[PDB]
RNA sequence: CCCGCAGAAGAAGCACCGGCUAACUCCGUGCCAGCAGCCGCGGUAAUACGGAGGGUGCAAGCGUUAAUCGGAAUUACUGGGCGUAAAGCGCACGCAGGCGGUUUGUUAAGUCAGAUGUGAAAUCCCCGGGCUCAACCUGGGAACUGCAUCUGAUACUGGCAA
RNA sequence: UAGCUAGUAGGUGGGGUAACGGCUCACCUAGGCGACGAUCCCUAGCUGGUCUGAGAGGAUGACCAGCCACACUGGAACUGA
């Protein structure tokens, strides 16, 4: 079954940019939505959509920049299987800091140069580069 | 008995000696309650060669603590100095 | 101004119907020292022959590597086949600490100082493959800024 | 693999075997010589290589094999035997340690003297 | 304000005792999973009043037995 | 504990001169420098990544005539230090009291300012210093001891010292025979033949 | 510890030199004697055996043996694999266990933040001080990645309710 | 090594201890522990630490300091804070 939904949408952004494709659709959550906007706002996704009510489907538009997909990688670190909590002081930087992690802590799902500024710890959803 | 004694510390000819307050039963380099300072025999000039915590001297001593003879010789050299 | 080093030289063998013919392969590896390195392979019967193949095809072939004063970008990870290579930053005055086929191309592509580690089968041809490739695959601040659309500082 | 499978069951190490048993994880070893002879080499080499049986103070009774050019054992001589195998020689694990408490230094050697036992000439 | 624990019945046999459950939920040291881990304690009931399956609420006091010595101090939904 | 050899020869196998004598003489005038020592000096060696860190390292030692164990402590110590590894290194080696006394020029050689620090002859801040590793610090004044200011060693080596290059970080008076160890020397202060990061690397290994 | 006397006067060895691995020639021997950590050497030109000359590496030490970790990502949590190289149960059902689509509320167990207590001293680390230097000794700090209690946060995970 | 356990698990009362307590006894209930490894067998003093490792770890517990145990072997009490 679907037991990671995030996961998912994560596959779904790698493979679609893998295929050149100019758009990627999943069924929403607020999870996934939070997460969608945490890109938007580090510049890897173009924009994203939630089109329907019943059955809301999320709509991310892809970014390329020299006919090359602006994720380069991107991957979960907290899974089902094995979830991961990390202090303040243990926030993972990746790439030497150019890419970003995602990582949820109390005031909302933000990215860790964010959470290290506010001096907060918390789940680690996935890693961008 | 709880007693305010020197346990000696340091190399071959040089001692070193750490102001202790401990169980008179313990072994002289042995468990002791709490370090109040530190006596050097050998110090040379510009080194202070004697520090002793007085306020916990004499909050041990209050409660009841004896004083080794070495160590009341330093508390009056200290307290002579200044 | 271009610094050549030889990595490897084999010899190999045909096995024609009188019996075994015997040429040899050589390895290089040719770079500016200012991030420019390329690898060549040159195949021949002589030694000198293979060598001077190798070279000639080393200087062309070669790709360009957004160092960083010497030193890497951020940590990256080079595979090619059945060898894997993982290449870290370090600070001034580290040296270059690597193994053999490793050392020769950071030396020549001008990483004056990086910590490196050879995973799986060390053979010279693919390390040196696998080096090369990751080296490539490593992009700098303004690059990633562009990409994302943003500044360097807005990176950091 | 899965961490679930591990927390079951750890990972367990291949638990190193010695080769040199005898010995029990010491230096050297004394023991007498039940008999000394010669034995014939494994197939690339030819050679007669001299060996010696001995029984070690600890009961373990091993044939260890006789270095450099010449010696004077036989039966009932107490030696010295150090770990070491002579690859084209099978069955032998240990050396005897010329110099030791009856094996003498190889005559007239000069370089290497102390892996023989030859004192410094004058 | 005190020191306390919460946990379930697992047997009410014993004559004004019981034995509870008190798993607590901690991460492996090595392979860094978390995992549930149960302890169980022989619990004094005066009264008797404690069936399996209750949830109950424990504090620890003088040893009351061999084995005993930790108290009831309350039931938390008794329904079954 | 200290090379008792040849001098020449050691120049000879590393193929530059190790400033190990007083430089009264050219050293080409003195032994054939350019081949290397022994029967087999004439072929030219084809030494590997191994055989050319071995070499600087070995190049580095006998320059400031030390030995291996007490150069391995000096690359931990500079390991340890903040900073560059190999510059610290070498800061550490121009430290020494030998090398002091030499670059201001009470010695002809190190080994000549190795036997006056050794036979009590030096002063450091008014105090006899007799050990040869001693570490000198900044603003430290190391000068010849009185009686041994008579010297004639001592007046000849003053002489030797001018022709050669004068040191930036230390000031000396040669009239008093005393001098003031003011800095530690940066890289760019000491030889650019020195390749420390082949020591640095020799050591990772 | 300081001063005086005499006189270079009383004071250098051990391993290695085929490749790995820094350092090569001659003579003896002739699948013998022997060497050997691994690959291998030796059958009449041996840089691999034995001696010599030369050289390299360490040095009041130098080699050999034993033992632990490393290299070994060769138990792989970090950090591996399973078509043919070792490795998918012959197949299925299924209890314990592991995992769980979406929304709201509540809870505050995991998690996170802060504070408090404790985490002996020594040791390791940083800045210093004292033995002529160093080893050694020593002042202050950091650390002791832990545990417990209290106070807050509600994203995520869990519980409860819909 | 898959079952182990009859003072065994709990309760009431008496005795006992500096002190709570199957610590002991009588009566009563029939329990208790175990697949989160009981029981059985082999090895072993434990820790601060030491060595190695980039780290995570691995090996280890000489010296120094804390705690335990033992004093030819087995048992027992006496005196005493
Ligand atoms: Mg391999
Ligand atoms: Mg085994
Ligand atoms: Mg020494
Ligand atoms: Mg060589
Ligand atoms: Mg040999
Ligand atoms: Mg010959
Ligand atoms: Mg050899
Ligand atoms: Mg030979
Ligand atoms: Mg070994
Ligand atoms: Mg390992
Ligand atoms: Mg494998
Ligand atoms: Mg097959
Ligand atoms: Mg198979
Ligand atoms: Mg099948
Ligand atoms: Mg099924
Ligand atoms: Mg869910
Ligand atoms: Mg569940
Ligand atoms: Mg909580
Ligand atoms: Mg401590
Ligand atoms: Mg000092
Ligand atoms: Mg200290
Ligand atoms: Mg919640
Ligand atoms: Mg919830
Ligand atoms: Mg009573
Ligand atoms: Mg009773
Ligand atoms: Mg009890
Ligand atoms: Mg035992
Ligand atoms: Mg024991
Ligand atoms: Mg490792
Ligand atoms: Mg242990
Ligand atoms: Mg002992
Ligand atoms: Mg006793
Ligand atoms: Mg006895
Ligand atoms: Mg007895
Ligand atoms: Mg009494
Ligand atoms: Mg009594």
């Amino acid at each position: 079954s679907m037991q990671d939904p995030i996961a998912d949408m994560l596959t779904r952004i790698r493979n679609g940019q893998a295929a050149n494709k100019a758009a990627v659709t999943m069924p929403s959550s607020k999870l996934k939505v939070a997460i969608a906007n945490v890109l938007k706002e580090e510049g890897f996704i173009e924009d994203f959509k939630v089109e329907g009510d019943t059955k809301p489907e999320l709509e991310l538009t892809l970014k390329y920049f020299q006919g090359k997909a602006v994720v380069e990688s991107i991957q979960r670190v907290s899974r089902p299987g094995l979830r991961i909590y990390k202090r303040k002081d243990e926030l993972p930087k990746v790439m030497a800091g150019l890419g970003i992690a995602v990582v949820s802590t109390s005031k909302g799902v933000m990215t860790d140069r964010a959470a290290r500024q506010a001096g907060l710890g918390g789940e680690i959803i996935c890693y961008v580069a | 008995m709880v007693t305010i004694r020197l346990a000696r510390h340091g190399a071959k000819k040089r001692p070193f000696y750490q102001v202790v307050v401990a169980d008179s039963r313990n072994a002289r380099n042995g468990r002791f309650i709490e370090r109040v300072g530190f006596f050097n025999p050998i110090a040379s000039e510009k080194e202070e060669g004697t520090r002793l915590d007085l306020d916990r001297i004499a909050h041990w001593v209050g409660q009841g603590a004896t004083i080794s003879d070495r160590v009341a010789a330093l508390i009056k050299e200290v307290n002579k100095a200044a | 101004e271009l610094q050549e080093k030889l990595i490897a030289v084999n010899r190999v063998s045909k096995t024609v119907k009188g019996g075994r013919i015997f040429s040899f392969t050589a390895l290089t590896v040719v770079g500016d020292g200012n991030g420019r390195v390329g690898f060549g392979y040159g195949k021949a019967r002589e030694v000198p022959a293979a060598i001077q193949k190798a070279m000639e095809k080393a200087r062309r072939n070669m790709i360009n590597v957004a160092l960083n004063n010497g030193t890497l970008q951020h940590p990256v990870k080079g595979v090619h086949t059945g060898s894997r290579v993982f290449m870290q930053p370090a600070s001034e005055g580290t040296g270059i600490i690597a193994g053999g086929a490793m050392r020769a191309v950071l030396e020549v592509a001008g990483v004056h100082n990086v910590l490196a580690k050879a995973y799986g089968s060390t053979n010279p041809i693919n390390v040196v493959r696998a080096t090369i490739d990751g080296l490539e695959n490593m992009n700098s601040p303004e690059m990633v800024a562009a990409k994302r659309g943003k500044s360097v500082e807005e990176i950091l | 693999a899965t961490v679930n499978q591990l927390v079951r069951k750890p990972r367990a190490r291949k638990v190193a075997k010695s080769n040199v048993p005898a010995l029990e994880a010491c230096p050297q070893k004394r023991g007498v010589c039940t008999r000394v002879y010669t034995t014939t080499p494994k197939k690339p080499n030819s050679a007669l290589r001299k060996v010696c049986r001995v029984r070690l103070t600890n009961g373990f009774e091993v044939t260890s094999y006789i270095g450099g050019e010449g010696h004077n054992l036989q039966e009932h001589s107490v030696i010295l035997i150090r770990g070491g195998r002579v690859k084209d020689l099978p069955g032998v694990r240990y050396h005897t340690v010329r110099g030791a408490l009856d094996c003498s230094g190889v005559k007239d050697r000069k370089q290497a003297r102390s892996k023989y036992g030859v004192k410094r000439p004058k | 304000k005190i020191r306390t624990l919460q946990g379930r019945v697992v047997s009410d046999k014993m004559e004004k005792s019981i034995v509870v459950a008190i798993e607590r939920f901690v991460k492996h040291p090595i392979y860094g999973k978390f995992i549930k881990r149960t302890t169980k304690l022989h619990v004094h009931d005066e009264n008797n009043e404690c069936g399996i399956g209750d949830v109950v609420e424990i504090r620890e006091c003088r040893p009351l037995s061999k084995t005993k010595s930790w108290t009831l101090v309350r039931v938390v939904e008794k329904a079954v | 504990a200290r090379y008792l050899g040849p001098k020449l020869k050691l120049s000879r196998r590393e193929g530059t001169d190790l400033f190990l004598k007083s430089g009264v003489r050219a050293i080409d005038t003195k032994c054939k420098i350019e081949q290397a020592p022994g029967q087999h000096g004439a072929r030219k060696p084809r030494l590997s990544d191994y055989g050319v860190q071995l070499r600087e390292k070995q190049k580095v030692r006998r320059i400031y005539g030390v030995l291996e164990r007490q150069f391995r402590n000096y690359y931990k110590e500079a390991a340890r230090l903040k900073g560059n590894t190999g510059e610290n290194l070498l800061a550490l080696l121009e430290g020494r009291l030998d090398n002091v006394v030499y670059r201001m020029g009470f010695g002809a050689t190190r080994a000549e300012a190795r036997q006056l620090v050794s036979h009590k002859a030096i002063m450091v801040n008014g105090r006899v210093v007799n050990i040869a590793s001693y570490q000198v610090s900044p603003n430290d004044v190391v000068s010849i001891r009185e009686k041994a200011k008579k010297q004639s060693r001592v007046k000849a080596a003053l002489e030797l010292a001018e022709q050669r290059e004068k040191p930036t970080w230390l000031e000396v008076d040669a009239g008093k025979m005393e001098g003031t160890f003011k800095r530690k020397p940066e890289r760019s202060d000491l030889s650019a033949d020195i390749n420390e990061h082949l020591i640095v690397e020799l050591y990772s290994k």
